[PDB]
């Protein structure tokens, strides 16, 4: 198991660590989170009690370094940093562990939620969407725009998702206008899967990362990206049967995890109704269709 | 965006623009089969592509062979229209290409946009106007060339005959739309009005008769009365 230490908690803050949320009071003796399960990316995120503006957080992987959190009173946020002195680090963590100043990530042995939401997510691909190369972890927040959004404004602070646009020359072969527009299989399988992503696991990784960024930071661009990538598969007549079975599972656990009070803004009625009831793959998402009907029948 | 009664003068400024109407592209007659089912039989149609400023009409004739062995014909019609328009634009020299293409029905917007991705500076737009262009097949010489056609064929016309020598495009357009609405609402009466006087005649190189200015006023008056008459008949007034 591994750990993320905090010099301190100077401002009252709601801290998130993957799908868990808990509150820290101004100057309560909090020094961090222990027993984080090795083997998965993680995300530690923040919402200041006093200013709900800007949810922000950090994507990291404990196998890539020793990371800690220290509040920066100039920039006004909890910053992630890497301690290169491994020995300084174990010493510090042991002290706080001994004094029991760390809350305990409760890994449950009948819960696969986090695995099921991050199966295809890999820190190396995150670091290509979020460009900040002198760090092994990746900052995201509420307001970061995506490359595509900055085509319709600082590029350093943007999310480089793979642009998808159904009415572009990339999506539409000359002389196959109607064919490619009503059946997107060319765009899915040759352009995106064989061309850009190389395999379906990197496509699913971006799709999952997109969803998590929407859900955890309320990032509007990420939400668009997550729907765009669902729609491209659902709108293709020809999709490997393994992709559909897996897509069904992925969405199911996304739908399962979404807070009920946030579905009116994070789910796009058009995309889902099309995908579940009109698209080529209408019959192919049984598990997703069952949880969507039973949980958010309102949306349909 | 969309075109309406607020920016109605835009049609007659100096930016090349075309209307595209696909209503008469796919045309069918419906009849009973021997076994008592219903079957369709397609007939020739046409794409109606009009420059409202000059009166130039690019009448692309749609031969029934186009449909042979195809599925989902009403939807293909929209994509066949978009392809024809796109090919027409591409055959025009650059300085003759439209800046705008206005489609008369919203279902045409995506097919045309996708076919025109190569032309990112050409705006593709809907209109809130209800334009009576479906009645173009009530014009006899257009109906004639469409039904006679044995093959795909592009035929060029000026739907204003010579009117622009004497009036503005704004007025020619008004007259054309009033004539076409009349023909759509009651085609037989509309035509009677145009040939009730046997002395006035249609030049072989025209579509509409050779009315004096004074006779056009009278005609215009009679067409408005017809539309009004049909409105009353319709709603009981
Ligand atoms: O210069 C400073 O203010 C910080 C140096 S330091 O306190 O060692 C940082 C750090 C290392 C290891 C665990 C944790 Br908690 C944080
Ligand atoms: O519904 C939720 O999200 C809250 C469950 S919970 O509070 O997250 C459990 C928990 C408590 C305290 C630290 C940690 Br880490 C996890």
């Amino acid at each position: 198991m591994n750990t993320v230490p905090f010099t301190s908690a100077p401002i009252e803050v709601t801290i998130g660590i993957d799908q868990y949320s808990f509150n820290v009071k101004e100057n309560q003796p909090f020094h961090g989170i222990k027993d984080i399960p090795i083997g998965h990316v993680h995300v530690i995120h923040f919402q200041h009690a006093d200013n709900s503006s800007m949810r922000y957080g950090y994507w990291f992987d404990c196998r890539m370094g020793n990371f800690y959190i220290q509040y920066d009173p100039k920039d006004g946020l909890y910053k992630m940093m890497e301690e290169r002195d491994g020995a300084k680090f174990e010493n510090i963590v042991h002290n706080f562990k001994e004094r029991q100043m760390m809350v305990s990530y409760p890994k449950i042995d009948e819960d696969d939620t986090w695995y099921n939401l991050t199966e295809f997510v890999q820190m190396d691909k995150i670091r290509k969407i979020v460009r900040k190369d002198e760090n092994q972890f990746s900052y995201v927040d509420s307001s970061m725009t995506t490359v595509q959004e900055n085509e319709l404004s600082d590029p350093a602070h943007s999310l480089n998702y793979t642009v998808i646009n159904f009415k572009s020359r990339e999506a539409i072969r000359p002389g196959h206008e109607m064919e490619d527009f009503l059946d997107k299989s060319y765009y899915l399988n040759t352009v995106m899967l064989q061309g850009i992503f190389k395999n379906s696991s990197n496509y699913f990784g971006e799709l999952q990362f997109a969803f998590l960024n929407a859900m955890f930071f309320g990032n509007y661009g990420s939400s668009l990206q997550w729907h765009a990538m669902i729609e491209l598969i659902c709108s293709s007549a020809t999709v490997p049967k393994h992709m559909l079975d897996k897509l069904d599972e992925i969405l199911y656990y996304q739908i399962k995890t979404l807070p009920e009070q946030y579905s009116d803004i994070l789910l796009n009625e058009r995309v889902w109704n099309i995908c579940l009831y009109s698209s080529f793959q209408k019959n192919s998402l049984h598990n997703t269709e069952k949880i969507m009907e039973n949980k958010y029948p309102e949306l349909l | 965006g969309a075109m309406n009664s607020s920016n109605y003068a835009e049609l007659f400024n100096n930016d090349i623009k075309l209307f595209v109407d696909d209503t008469n592209v796919y045309r069918v007659t419906v009849h009973k089969t021997f076994e008592g089912n219903v079957a369709t039989k397609a007939i020739n149609g046409c794409i109606f592509t009009l420059n409202p400023k000059t009166g130039h009409l690019f009448l692309k004739i749609i031969h029934t062979s186009v449909w042979a062995g195809q599925k989902r014909l009403s939807q293909l019609a929209k994509w066949k229209t978009a392809e024809e328009v796109s090919a027409l634009v591409r055959s025009l020299p650059k300085e003759e290409q439209p800046k705008q293409i206005i489609v008369t029905r919203k279902a045409m917007l995506d097919p045309l946009e996708v076919h025109m991705l190569d032309f990112p500076n050409i705006a593709i737009r809907p209109t809130e106007l209800r334009l009576p262009f479906s009645a173009a097949m009530s014009i006899d010489k257009l109906s004639d060339v469409v039904m006679k056609a044995t093959e795909p064929q592009m035929v060029l016309f000026n739907i204003y005959d010579d009117w622009l020598d004497r009036i503005s495009s704004y007025t020619a357009f008004s007259r054309l739309t009033l004539l076409l609405r009349a023909l759509k609402t009651n085609e037989e009466s509309a035509k009677m009005i145009l040939l009730s006087d046997p002395t006035i005649t249609i030049k072989s190189y025209h579509l509409w008769p050779s009315f004096t200015d004074e006779q056009w006023i009278t005609i215009e008056s009679q067409m408005r009365d017809l539309i009004l008459t049909e409105y009353g008949r319709k709603y009981n007034v």
